[PDB]
Formats: C-alpha cells, structure tokens, sequence
C-alpha cells in the first residue's frame, strides 16, 4: 500500500515527464519536452539526466512537488524505476542519473535543520578543499565461494561491509565477504568540504563549514574557493549521526544584460539614471574614492580605475587582458599602503593579503593568492615579505593566472583573473629620492616588468600641506564632527561600480590616430634626451590601451575618445617623470 | 631466425651434410651458402655491370618506370633470341655456377628420391643469368623468384616480410654475411616439393649493387601430376611477364585471375566483411556502422587508406551486400543484411557470391538615457513576477513559514529597495497568509504556512490592486 | 559456464592447425621458437584469430578477461606438448594478442568502454617501480588478538573492513608488516600525446598498470601503444594494459596534399610563409627566419655507423626586456606538433630533469621525463635559463651532447632518447645591449653551452622614430582590435613535408661551401675570437637542407645555400663586438 501508494507516485511521475512537458507554442520550443532532452542524451548516450523542478512543481499544483521535496528520500527508487520504464520504453550496461534544477529558493547552511533531512534541499556556498574523485559500490558484488558469491548491493552506508543476509548458503552464514572487483558499481566520489559564504556570516558566530560528496557527473564540476550552488538531496552520515548533506546538481553561480542588470536593478535604476545624466563626477567619483587622504588623488583616481575594466580578449592568441595592476611605491607607513589598501578593504572579491609571509598559502591546495580575488585585487601587502618565494608565484600570476597545481594527487592549472593590488617598501626607506626607482625598488625581478603603473610616495612638509593633513587627520580622530563625505554616495558608488562593468567601450579612429600620435610623442618625448626611469617599452603602450579603458570606462559611452586617450597619457607621463627621482 | 654455416666443400661427399640441407631448407628455405671456387673473380666480374645499353627480348636492363632495372641475360643456346654486349665474365660465372646449381639440386633434390630426375631440370640449362641494378632504397616492391631455383651474391638487400613461414614473428629480418652467398627457394619449387618451401624480399638499403642468378628448369617439363596440366614454363613466364615490364613488355598487353584491381577489391571485401561484422556485432551490440569509424578500422587492417568511393565501387561490386544510410552530418551507417547474426559462414558465402560477380564482369571484358524608463515601466511589471517567484518561493523551499529576511534575499539574489517594496506589496494583497507582528525585539513575520498559493496566485493575479495603482 | 569447455580446443587447434604465407605454422614457430628463449608470453595477430574464428575474437572484445584465462590455459598445455619440461619452467605463457583497432584514443573513453579490451598509445609519463603482485590485506586488531585473516583490497580502496574477530571493537584493527601481500607490477602514468591534443583541450593523463614481461620494458618520453582492458578498477579507472607497443585531427589528405604540392612550386612561398610565420608581433624578418627555419626542421642524418650528426636547430633567442621575446614562442607552441614549453625554472611543468619519485602520497612510484624526452623528436621550448638552476643545466648540456638522456637511479638504469630541437629566449645581462662587448661577455650563460646553440637571435634597438611609428601603429591597431599561408595550412604543411621529404645534396657542385668555409675562416681569426668552427660549418649545411624541405626540394640548391649562407654568416656578424663594423666590409661577397 505504501508500496502501492508510491508506486501510485512513481506512475504519476512518468505520467508528468511523459506528458507534455512545454506548452511553449509557435516559434518554440513546441512540446515536449523532456523527451527531447531523452534523445539528445542518446545522441551521447551519456547516461545521466537533468531536469527543472520548475515545470514540474508547476504542472501537478506541485502536490507532486510536495510529495517529492518531502519524501524524495523515500521516492528516488519509484522515479529512477519508471526513467528505466520508459527509457526501455522508447530506447535501447544500464546508469541513471536524474538532476532537477530551477528550485525556487536557496538555503542557508545554518538554516539548516533535521526537519529538512532526506528532502531535496537548496544551498549555494563557498568552496573548500577539494578531494580526489574515488569509485564507489553503489550496488557491490561480494559473497562466499559457499555457495555462491558476489551477490549484488548496497554496503550502501560507509561501512563497507558487508553481505547482509542469507549467506552463505548452504553454509548459510554469517560468513563473510567474498567481494567481485569483477562486478560492482563504482562512482565518483570526490567529496568536498565547503564553506558557508563570507557575506552572510552573523556577526560574531564565524564560519562553519560542512562536506558534501560528489557523486555522478556532478563530480568534478566544483571549483575550490568558489560560490556555487547546489540541490540538497541532504541527509546525513553517523558518527551516533552527523548530517551532511550530499549534491545532484552542482552550480558554480555565484556579464551582463545591462539591463537585467537594470531590470535586476530596477528599484534605484530610477535614481541613479540620473548619475548616468549627470557629469562631472569623474571628478565626484575621484572626489570619493579614500576620503581617508588629503590629496593622495591621483592614487584615489588610481584604485578607482583599478576597478574598472578593459576587457578581456585576443583570438589570435592572448585574450587581451583587460585587467591593471597597480604599484605604488612610498616611503613607508604612517599610510604606507597602512591607509590605501586597508581602505580598499571595502570592494567585491576583495582580497587583503598583508605582508607577503603567507607564504603561498594563498593558491593552496582557493587561491588564497587569487582565485578568491578573481576579478578582483588581492590586495596584498607587503610583497617584500614575500623573500624569494613568491617570485615563481607572479609567473602564473602574471601570466594566466593559471594554477598549475600538481601535488601528483593531481596535475591540475587553475586558471584565474585577479587585480593586483600590490605593495613593497623601498630599500632603505624613502631612497627613490635620488636613487633609481628601478633598483630602488628591486626586488620583484621580471615581475616588475609585469608592472602598468606606479605612484611613488614621498613626503616633504608644507608645513602648508603638513598642517592640512594635519588638521584633516585631527578632525578625523575628533570621533565627531567628521563631514567627511564622498562627493558621491558611496553605496551609490558600489551600484554605479556594477553600471560601469555593464558597458563595453569602443571606439575607433578616434583615437587610434589621436593616440598613435600620443605614444610617438610619449615615447620619443619620453626617451630623449635624458630618461626618469625606463624605457619606455611598448608594453607602455599595452598599458595605454588598458588605461584608456578605465577612461571611456569612466565615460561608459561605451566608446574611446581622444580625450580619455589624452587623460591616460597624462597620468601616465605623471608616473613616468615620476621616476625621474 | 636461425642461420646455419658450412662449408660446401664438406657438402662435397654429399654423403654428410646432404639430409641438413634438407632440414634447413624445410625451416630458414633459403640458405647461406659460403666460399665456392669463384672468389676474387666474382669482384672482378662487376666491370661488366656498367654496360646497360640493351633492350628487352628477355634480354639487357630492363628500364621500369624508375630507378630500378634488371640486367637479364636470356641464355646463349636458344634459337633467335639473344643481344649480346660484353659481360664475358658474366658468360664465366653462368657455366661456374651451372655447376654449383647441379650439385645444389645433389644437395637438395636429391635428399628426397633420386637425384636422377634433377639433371633432367638443369640439362638444357635454358635458364637466364640476371645481373641487377638500381640507378643512383623503396625502389623495390617485395617479390618472388621467377626460376625454381634462384643463387645469387649479396651484401644485405634482403628482409622479411610478415608471414607465417620461418620467424614467425615477421618483423623484417636483414642479414649481412661477407665471405657468403645466400641462395633463394623458388616459388613453383614450393609445388614441387607440395609445400616444404619458402619466400623472401628485399628492402631499403644502401648498396643498389646487387646480383642474382635463377636457374630454371627447361621449358619442356612437366611439374609433377598438378602440373601436368601447368608446365613450370607457363606458370613461371606468367610471373615474369607481369611485371610491367614495362612498354615494350605489354606482349601480351585476361586470366580469371584480377586484373588485379579486382583482387585487391576482393582482399577489401575480405577485411570489410570483418570488421563491420567486428564492431556491427561485437564492439557494441548496438555500435552502429558510421563510416568514420568504418575508415579506421580497414584503413588500418589493409594498412592501405580506404575511401569511401572505394564502398562505392563495393556495392557498385555487391549490392546486395550492405545498407548504407547517409545521416544527417551527411555521414553514412552502413547495415548489414538484414539478418542479425551474420556467422563466419555468413560472409564466407558473401565473400563468395562477390567472387562470382567479379568473375562474372571479368567474363564480360573477355566478351566485350530613456533606458531608465523603459527599466522603470519593466519593473513596474517585475511586481507580478515578483509575485510569482514569491509564491512558490515559499512553494518550492518546501517550507511556507520561514525567515523573510531570508527568501527575501534568495529572490533578491534572482533578479533591496525593490525587494521590501514587495514584500509590502504582497502583504497589502494577502493580509491573511501573512501577518507582520511589531514586538519588543522587533517585528516579527507571520506566515501562513497553509495558504493556498493557486488561490492566492489568482488572486495576486487579480489583485495588483487591478493593477490600477 | 562450462559451456567454454568445447572453446578452448577449437583456439588450440586454430594455434596448431595455423599458419599462412607459404605455411611455415606461424603458431608452430613461435611455440618452439620459445620455446628455450622460454619468453612465457605469446601473441597473437588478431587479424589471423578474428580471421580464423571470428567469435573467438568477439569473446575478446566483449568479456576478454576470462576469455584469456581460457586462452592461457589451452595454450600452456599446447607448450607442454612441444616442450614437455616446460612445465617445469615458469609454468605458464600470457598472450599479448596483436591488433585491435578501435585505438579508442586517450580522451575519447566511456564507461561504455570500461571492462572490455581496448587498444590505445600514448606517451609514457611517471611510471611506476616494480614490486611484486600478490596483493592481501589483513588485520592484527588490537583487543580481539588476531590474525583477523587475510583479504584481498583493493585497487584502490582498501576499505573498509568493518567488523571481525569478537568484538570488532574497539580494540579495532591494524595492518601489520608481516603477512600482508603486495604488488609493484607496471604502474605508469600516460598521458595524452602531445602532437595530436586538440586546441584548448588539455591531454588527460590515465592510469596505466604493468606487470609481469611487461613491467619496466618502457622507458617515459616515449609514445607507445598498449592493448588494454578498460577497468573501473576499483576501490577511478585503471587501463589495465595487455600490450605495448614502442613507437611507431590534423592529418594530410591526397586532394589536400595534391592540392599542397601545387603551391610548393612557387619560390616566394618561403618569404611568404615567413610572413605568415608570427602575424601579431609585427617581428622581424630575422627573427622569424630563424624560427621558421628551425620549425621546418633538417636532415638527422646518420653517417653510417658511426654518427648521426645532428638534424636539429638549436635556436638561441637573445631577446631583451619587453621585447616579445616573451610572446613569439608561445606562437609556436600553439603550431608545433609536439611542443614542450618549459619556461625557465621554478617551475612551468615539465621540470626538464627527469627524475623518477614516489607519487603523490601512495602509488607505485613513476618513472617521468623532463620536457625534453616528452619533446623527443618534437621540440622542447624555453626560456630564462639564466633563471634555470645549475641541476637543470648539466641536463641541459648532457643532452644537447648525447642527444640522449641517461637515467642510473634509483634502481632504474637507462637513457631516454630525446630528439627535441632546442629553442631559447634569454636575457641579456642586464640591459637589453649589455655591451659593445661580444655577446658572450653582453651576456650570462656559458659559451660551452652556447657553441651548442647554432642560432643566435639578438634582439635591439636604441629608440628609432619610424621604428616607433610603424610599431607603435602596428600595436595600436591590434590593441583596437576588440599574403601569409593560412595558418592551418602551414600548420599541416610543416607536419607533411616533414614527414614526407628528405633532401639531399649533390656533392658535385657543393665543394664551394668548403671554399667558402675557408674564406670565412682566415679573414675571421683577424678579429674577433673565436667564434668560427666547423661545427658552425656544418650546422650551415643542416640550415640550407631545412629551406631545401622548405623548398620540398629533395635535393640541395644554390639557392637554400644562399639562404643558409646569408643566415649563419649574419648571426655571427652580429655576435661580435663593435669590431664587427670593420667585419661588415668583407660580408659583401658573402650578401
């Protein structure tokens, strides 16, 4: 009857996937669907099966739904059964694996519960120390040579043993063993211990995080130190038990329709459309960046663009990066970087790395380095500390970001796009004065080579200046009245941050010509007669492109003017003489 | 791979060595035979190799087009064929080693009855001597012997052909022994001897030189009982005619026997016939005959390139013989006959009714910005869709109370300002699931976890307010 | 079931009864052949066994694994019959089969192939020392006294052994060095070969085990083929290897080939396909004349016996900071066949320096090449040997010797064959000229080393204006992006030429060069040190034979000499010092 009841289920079921699964009429995406999906699998015969939980809650009042969610547990036999039916049914060594999507909600990890055990579940979190993908029972053949072995299934639990019952015979037992390497179903697992993610953390309660094994095609699908989500299929191991939950569909989510993005937006794309309308504000924006600093523009410019973009993509070759890394050199703290990159704390995928003693730690096996700062700046301090090893790590780094990892447990390159911002202390203090910045600076070898831009701070008193800053910092530490304010909201600033991402700059012509000039001029102007620093490479020029990126960026047009080229040429002939010392 | 030495002057007596001989020709068939009485003379032989200024007759090089050619000498004796240049020393070693043949049949025809029908295969000694070149190695085509008995000095030039013969493992074999002159077996001698023989090629080597003698039994002689029928002069001028060899040799220019684009053709259907029956019937059950797939598998066996106008010409050949389905990818399955289980007697019969039509075809020749609004107005539709994600937000988190906080920000998370906005929305039009209860703490959500979202999806549906505000 | 009772004597028959090509029992021969080389191991075409029986060879492909115990059996007693002592002696013979094509490749594998026989090659990786098969595991406990009994796990699981001996608690169990049976066999880790991987897809290594004759028979760096049977095993996927077979998408094709010939007739194709050599730097002639050259390849060529001398450009880029030097080689890692990039040191895998080690944690312990015998006949690119370790450098220096690379440790004890051209970017000491001072002294590593390399490219220059316009343009464009040969037909072309043509010279003519090596030689010891040698003389000889492949030529001519002559008299112009104008005035004869 509960036999009865679900196999009621499971007919229902096929009855659902079997019926239409797409009303979408006309120009379609007419029918099935479903069976579609049936089809393109044998034209791979992969073997494993996806499915969107939308249609289906959907179609039955998603009473089935419920049932489902509910007794999932319970019902996955009577539904990988009636796959098997129909598959028979219409099709042609038999391994199913059934994966829903488009499940309405997502789940905290804390709001996890016991009531939810064994229902499909929803959770999407931050990935953590990724394991080894292993072969697995799933059905086992193991029994005795009395009378007769390798009967077939389960150890189904971590056990792994063993034969259940009705050994041996007839020496019936009891017993033990005896298992067929010949005959067994192996899957899978990787497993992985994940985190729940940073954003959310209640303050003070810290991380917890919980494993999760991968079993089937979903294995592998995981990236370490990424956002994903996954469906729960939840459950729970002993221990006495301990829940963990388990994964069907592995999601890495977690650019753009700009409008979706506005759509998506849509409450303030009211308000700040305005901004759009508005001008100026470059100067705003630059009026906005570190209110921390006096002056200090040119760099609050310089993180600002920092942010921006200038896109990936060569197909010839390199993608064309379009990221910028960002140097700056000082006499030390006092504000260092101790004020910049601290402040630059506040951003997305932001990754502050003080001291370079980690050691690498970072891209360990999340790119504690990079992978978590993808698209985004590890923010990493002091890479003076990074003595003699991190060298080899700016080589991937500046290179694809690749993370060619192998432990031999595997040979794996990850991949990965991650602003630099970077920081060192010259070599006796503030020697730039005098002393070439190259060589002044030292350390990074060739890796300084891979260097676009860099403001070097020294600092001479204006008693002026020396008592603005002065006062500037007393209000500052007076706890009130600070009117400090960015000319722009800043939380506005972080929305408009997501705009400026959605344009895509063009343009040409204009400036190519305006530009070409530009360079020819920087270039020559720069290397005759005498020279600040080298060289000036091309590479230069590379930077030029990029930073004209930040610019339209700036001007989200989407598209290049002789202006912005101009505006970049500047800053940049700034860090050039700069290195005049 | 064994290679036996003696002298030959112990093979003298004949009455010692005589049944070894015999024991090695049945396992390595051609043999090294070392030091007869031409020594210094055999070096000094090769000052006649450079005269190859003669045409064919069976006679002169034979130019073939590239490089290679053959200096064939047709014996002096026979009546009205004969082009003679200078190679005396040729003429010397052709009676020099007249007698080494003679007493090679008393050390190998004569181990097995009587050497008294032997002299009656070398007594006419009509045999040509060939002297052989290369012009200044793949020039060589693997080949067999023209004459029963073929002696011949050498430096390497010979390999191994696959096969299963002596080495069985038939990897090319090439041994180099100075002081020694190798001999090679026949091919009709193989007859004679029903079976104990064996042959072997050449290969690519740096010295062209080469030379060779095959010496012939008489055009007059039968070849046991099979061959009363087939003398060793027909069958073996057969071999010897084709060869090109080459323009001035097409005399003749018909046999039951391919023109040899049938034979080949025939091997194909051979090694198609496996393989589809390979992967048709065995590689999967149900691993479908794609023409891809289908290229590797032959183009490997026959080790020759396989196209698919090559099938063409197959069905042109059987078409009864398989089905072939172009797909889309324009890729062609090819099925087998209609009856599942073809057995190797299936095929064997094909391969035979294939045979027959060839035949058959031989006989026939023998016969024959404002963005911002446009994302305003949308939003102000987004209401509904908010509506939708929201019921069954609850619906598909099989939950229906919960912490609004949080659906609040999973739906957010699709698309806060917007998202409180309807949450207020929502509860205007449902202030019956939902309650929100202000407490000495904060205010707390009520939800009914209860509520009928179809009711309530109509209803949100109906009420927009009508939309009207 | 039994049912196979009625095989085995047909196979044994089709064994004895065989043979083919004027007779001569292949099956016969091979028997007696070992046979006293008493070799246990027999093999088979399964062109003769499909041929005789084709359900024998089904029975392979489907359930060959107990198909061979059946086989081995019949076969043993098959040998006793030839060689009744053999029983004696090793008792039993494995047959390695042949031919199995599938050569289902590497990549393309399903579970669908799992368990049945499947033929595939590759390039060995790590692969594994020998220890000997015999696998049981087993338990001590601790409370419960023992022995707990042997098991058989598990490849790989070794789990979990639940519950034994009383108790099974928790006096719980523990592995003790007596009594437990292990293995080494063959554990070799392959990977997909190189010249074959398809764009942006990377080649997956898969897991190959040996054992018995087969064990340590292979040396990594080497593309070998194997007939394996494809096991899930155990407790991942293990090929389980038969076979192996030493070597031995794009591919030539004869409308595209007859079609190709066509074009090689021109002469220009040459500066063309130079042209079409590096599209995006902008380059120079040079540079990529160079690059072209050593890619196009030359002849090995062996004079009998003795040696080889060498068929190969070893290409030393002397670039300079920012200048692509970077950049250009990784456009011929996209085109090579089998390309190896090592970068410099620290390290872009492969590590250069084979070295044979324990795997990660727990496998049986492979046996890997550095790039170059992974480059073995393809080309091994890198850069920043001054970043390259001294450990690295004997390598380095030992192969571009021997060409060969000998491996004593740990027990293993051979030399791998690398036959990789060598291509290097460096970095001038310092500043982009270090000095008027010759380029040995403008730059770091050794001349020793050096002499090895044929092709000098230097790198220059002081800011030129045009230089900087026309650049600068060149870039400016690329970056707003946002007459060569198509690509992809060089990219078969070199593949094919390579393949199909060996040039060769005519010594009638060619005793010029001697006159020329000459009038080199003597006007060269005047000034400057040394560099000449004969070496030198003979790489020019290697350099016009590529242009001549290039030329598909197949023989020498005056032409490719003019070129090559240009070529190495060039690169030693420019290695001088400044000394090197007054050089320039005597170069006109040679221009």
């Amino acid at each position: 009857v509960d036999d009865v009841t679900g196999e009621k289920v499971r007919e229902a079921f096929e009855q659902f996937l079997e019926d239409f699964s797409v009303q979408s009429t006309d120009t379609g995406e007419v029918e099935k669907v479903y069976r579609a999906q049936i089809e393109f699998m044998k034209i791979y015969d992969l073997n494993t099966i996806y499915i969107d939980y939308q249609h289906l809650s959907m179609r039955e009042n998603g009473a089935l739904a419920m049932a489902i969610s509910e007794q999932y547990y319970r019902f996955l036999p009577f539904l990988q059964k009636g796959l098997r039916r129909v598959v028979r049914k219409y099709a042609p060594e038999r391994v199913f694996q059934i994966s829903f999507f488009n499940l309405p909600t997502v789940h905290r990890i804390r709001d996890i519960r016991s009531e939810k055990i064994g229902s499909l579940l929803s959770i999407s979190g931050t990935v953590t120390r990724t394991s080894e993908v292993r072969p697995e029972l799933y059905k086992a053949s193991f029994t005795c040579d009395m009378c007769r072995a390798i009967v077939d299934n389960v150890e189904q639990s971590f056990k792994y043993t063993e034969p259940t019952f009705c050994p041996n015979p007839s020496c019936e037992n009891r017993a033990f063993w005896t298992l067929n390497v010949t005959r067994s179903r192996f899957l899978d697992w990787q497993k992985v211990r994940i985190q729940e993610n940073a954003n959310e953390i209640p303050t003070g309660s810290m991380p917890r995080t919980l494993d999760v094994i991968l079993r089937g095609d979903s294995v592998e699908r995981a990236k370490p130190g990424d956002r994903c989500k996954f469906t729960g299929v939840e459950i729970v191991v002993p221990d006495t038990y301990k829940i963990s939950f388990l994964a069907c569909h592995v999601i890495s989510i977690g650019r753009d329709q700009e409008v979706f993005l506005n759509s998506l937006s849509s409450d303030e794309i009211n308000e700040l459309k305005e901004m759009v309308k508005d001008e100026h504000i470059y100067d705003k924006l630059v009026r906005s960046i570190a209110p921390a600093v006096f002056g200090h523009e040119a760099v609050k410019k310089g993180i600002l663009l920092q942010m921006l973009g200038g896109v990936h993509k060569t197909v010839e070759g390199i993608k064309l990066r379009g990221d910028i890394n960002i140097c700056v050199v000082g006499d030390p703290s006092t504000s260092k970087s101790q004020f910049l990159k601290y402040v630059v704390g506040f951003a997305p995928r932001s990754v502050y790395t003080s001291g370079k003693a980690s050691s690498a730690a970072g891209l360990t096996a999340e790119a504690g380095a990079l992978m978590l700062a993808d698209n985004g700046i590890c923010c990493i301090d002091e890479f003076d500390k990074m003595d003699i090893s991190d060298q080899v790590a700016i080589h991937e780094a500046m290179e694809q970001q690749t993370i060619s990892i192998a432990k031999a447990g595997i040979h794996a390159t990850l991949n990965a796009r991650t602003s630099i911002l970077a920081a060192a202390n010259p070599v006796g203090g503030r020697y730039n004065r005098k002393l070439s910045l190259r060589g002044n600076l030292n350390m990074t070898a060739p890796i300084m080579s891979r260097f676009d831009l860099f403001f070097v701070i020294l600092d001479d008193c204006n008693e002026k200046i020396d008592t603005e800053l002065a006062s500037h910092i007393v209000d500052l530490h007076m706890k009130r009245d600070e009117a400090i304010e960015p000319p722009f909201s800043a939380e506005q600033l972080r929305r408009y941050i997501k705009y400026a991402r959605t344009f895509k700059p063009i343009l040409t012509k204009e400036a190519r010509s305006y530009l070409v000039e530009k360079y020819k001029e920087l270039r020559k102007d720069d290397a005759q007669g005498s020279r600040s620093s080298y060289r000036i490479t091309v590479r230069q020029l590379e930077s030029m492109i990029r930073l004209s990126e930040a610019i339209a960026r700036a001007n989200c047009v989407d598209e290049i003017t002789p202006s912005f080229i101009a505006e970049a040429y500047d800053l940049l002939r700034q860090s050039i003489i700069r290195v005049d010392v | 791979l064994r290679v036996p030495v003696i002298d030959l002057n112990r093979v003298s007596d004949e009455e010692q060595l005589l049944p070894v001989v015999r024991a090695i020709l049945l396992q390595h068939d051609t043999f090294l035979l070392k030091n007869y009485a031409n020594k210094a003379v055999l070096d000094a032989l090769l000052a006649g190799l450079t005269t190859k200024d003669l045409p064919d007759t069976s006679q002169g090089f034979d130019a073939n087009f590239v490089w290679l050619e053959q200096y064939i000498f047709d014996t002096d004796p026979q009546l009205r064929f004969d082009r003679k240049c200078r190679n005396e020393s040729l003429c010397s070693i052709y009676s020099r080693l007249f007698k080494l043949g003679l007493f090679f049949a008393q050390l190998c025809v004569k181990s097995v009855v009587s050497s008294a029908e032997l002299q009656d295969c070398i007594s006419t000694s009509h045999y040509a001597t060939k002297l052989t070149r290369y012009f200044n190695e793949r020039d060589y085509v693997t080949f067999l012997p023209t004459g029963v008995l073929t002696i011949f000095p050498c430096a390497k030039a010979i390999r191994y052909k696959p096969s299963t013969m002596a080495t069985t493992d038939n990897s090319w074999v090439s041994i180099d022994e100075p002081d020694c002159l190798l001999f090679h077996t026949g091919t009709l001698l193989a007859r004679w001897s029903q079976g104990m023989h064996t042959t072997s090629p050449l290969q690519i080597d740096p010295r062209a030189n080469i030379v060779s003698l095959t010496i012939w039994p008489p055009l007059t002689t039968p070849i046991s009982s099979k061959g009363e029928g087939t003398i060793a002069n027909h069958l073996l001028e057969q071999q010897i005619k084709a060869f090109p060899k080459v323009a001035q040799q097409y005399y003749p220019r018909s046999i039951l026997r391919l023109q040899d684009a049938m034979k080949f053709v025939k091997e194909l259907f051979t090694v198609c016939e496996t393989v589809l029956s390979l992967n048709a019937l065995s590689r999967s059950t149900g691993v479908p005959p794609e023409l891809h797939v289908l290229l590797p598998q032959i183009s490997s066996m026959m080790k020759r390139k396989i196209v698919q106008d090559d099938i063409l010409k197959l069905l042109t050949i059987w078409s009864d013989a398989y089905v072939v389905e172009l797909n889309s990818r324009g890729e062609l399955t090819m099925n087998l006959p209609k009856r599942d289980n073809l057995t190797t007697l299936t095929n064997k019969s094909r391969t035979l009714a294939f045979v027959e039509r060839a035949e058959s075809w031989y006989q026939q020749v023998i016969a024959s910005s404002q963005r911002q609004k446009r994302y305003q107005q949308f939003l102000a539709m987004k209401m509904t869709q908010v509506f939708d994600i929201l019921f069954s937000l609850t619906r598909g988190q099989p939950y229906t109370e919960t912490y609004l906080s949080s659906l609040i920000v999973d739906s957010l998370q699709d698309s806060t300002k917007e998202a409180s906005e309807i949450l207020a929305g929502l509860q205007g039009i449902l202030p019956m699931d939902i309650s929100v209860h202000q407490v000495d703490g904060g205010l707390k959500v009520y939800r009914w976890n209860s509520l009928d979202k179809n009711r309530f999806s109509k209803l949100l549906q109906i009420h927009k307010s009508k939309q009207q505000d | 079931p039994n049912v196979s009772r009625t095989i085995a004597r047909e196979l044994k028959s089709f064994l004895l009864e065989y043979t083919d090509e004027t007779g001569r029992s292949v099956y016969g021969a091979r028997i007696r052949t070992l046979g006293e080389m008493n070799s246990e191991s027999l093999e088979v075409n399964y062109r003769h066994l499909a041929e005789s029986k084709a359900i024998l060879a089904l029975f392979l492909a489907k359930c060959p694994e107990e198909m061979l115990k059946i086989f081995d059996l019949v076969a043993m007693e098959a040998t006793e019959l030839h060689y009744p002592d053999y029983a004696r002696i090793h008792s039993e013979i494995h047959v390695r089969i042949s031919d199995f094509p599938t050569i289902y490749s590497l990549r393309e594998l399903r579970e669908s192939n799992l368990s049945s026989l499947v033929r595939v090659t590759g390039v060995v990786t790590r692969r594994t020392g020998v220890f000997p098969q015999l696998k049981y595991v087993k338990f001590n406990c601790l409370k419960c006294g023992s022995i707990l009994g042997p098991f058989f796990q598990d490849s790989n699981e070794e789990i979990r052994i639940s519950f034994c001996t009383n108790c099974k608690s928790k006096g719980p169990f523990r592995v003790n060095g007596e009594k437990t049976v292990y293995r080494n066999y063959q554990r070799v880790t392959l990977q997909e070969a190189p010249g074959t991987v398809p764009p942006g897809r990377l080649p997956r290594h898969r897991e190959v085990i040996l054992l018995a004759d087969l064990v340590d028979v292979s040396k990594p760096g080497e593309e070998v083929e194997v007939t394996g049977i494809y096991k899930n095993n155990y407790d991942a996927t293990i090929i389980e290897a038969n076979s192996i077979k030493r070597r031995e998408v794009f591919s030539w094709t004869e409308e595209e080939e007859r079609e190709f010939r066509k074009i090689s007739r021109d002469r220009g194709i040459i500066d063309k396909i130079i042209s079409s050599m590096a599209p995006s730097i902008y380059g120079h002639r040079d540079i990529k004349t160079a690059v072209a050259c050593s890619l196009f390849g030359g002849v090995p060529k062996n004079v009998n016996g003795k040696h080889s001398i060498r068929g190969d450009i070893n290409v030393l880029l002397l670039g300079d900071p920012g200048t692509a030097k970077s950049q250009i080689l990784k456009y011929v890692e996209k085109t090579a066949h089998r390309a190896v990039f090592a970068t410099g040191q620290g390290a872009s895998a492969v590590g250069l320096t084979a070295s044979v080690r324990k795997d990660p944690i727990t496998k049986e312990w492979t046996l890997e090449g550095g790039a170059l015998v992974l480059a073995d006949k393809g080309v091994c690119l890198i850069d920043e040997f001054d970043k390259m370790n001294d450990q690295d450098r004997t390598s380095i220096h030992e192969a571009m010797e021997q060409q060969s690379i000998s491996i004593s440790k740990a027990g293993i004890v051979t030399t791998l064959q690398a036959r990789c051209s060598i291509i290097a970017a460096a970095n001038p000491n310092g500043g982009r000229y270090n000095s008027t001072l010759p380029l040995a002294q403008n730059v770091s590593l050794t001349e020793p080393i050096l002499s090895r390399f044929d092709i000098l490219c230097v790198v220059r220059d002081l800011v030129d204006e045009e230089a900087d316009e026309r650049l600068a343009t060149f870039v400016v464009d690329s970056h707003v992006r946002s007459s060569p040969i198509p690509q992809e037909l060089l990219m078969k072309y070199i593949h094919y030429a390579r393949t199909k043509i060996y040039p060769k010279l005519h010594q009638m003519d060619m005793d010029k060069v001697s006159r020329v090596y000459a009038d080199l030689r003597r006007e060269s010891i005047s000034t400057g040190s040394f560099p000449i040698t004969v070496r030198h003389l003979e790489s020019i000889l290697r350099i016009a034979e590529s242009f001549a492949k290039m030329r598909l030529s197949e023989f020498v001519s005056s032409y490719d000499l003019d070129r090559a002559i240009k070529v190495v008299v060039d690169s030693f112009v420019d290695a001088q010092k400044v000394s090197v104008r007054r050089q320039l005035r005597r170069s006109f004869a040679i221009y």
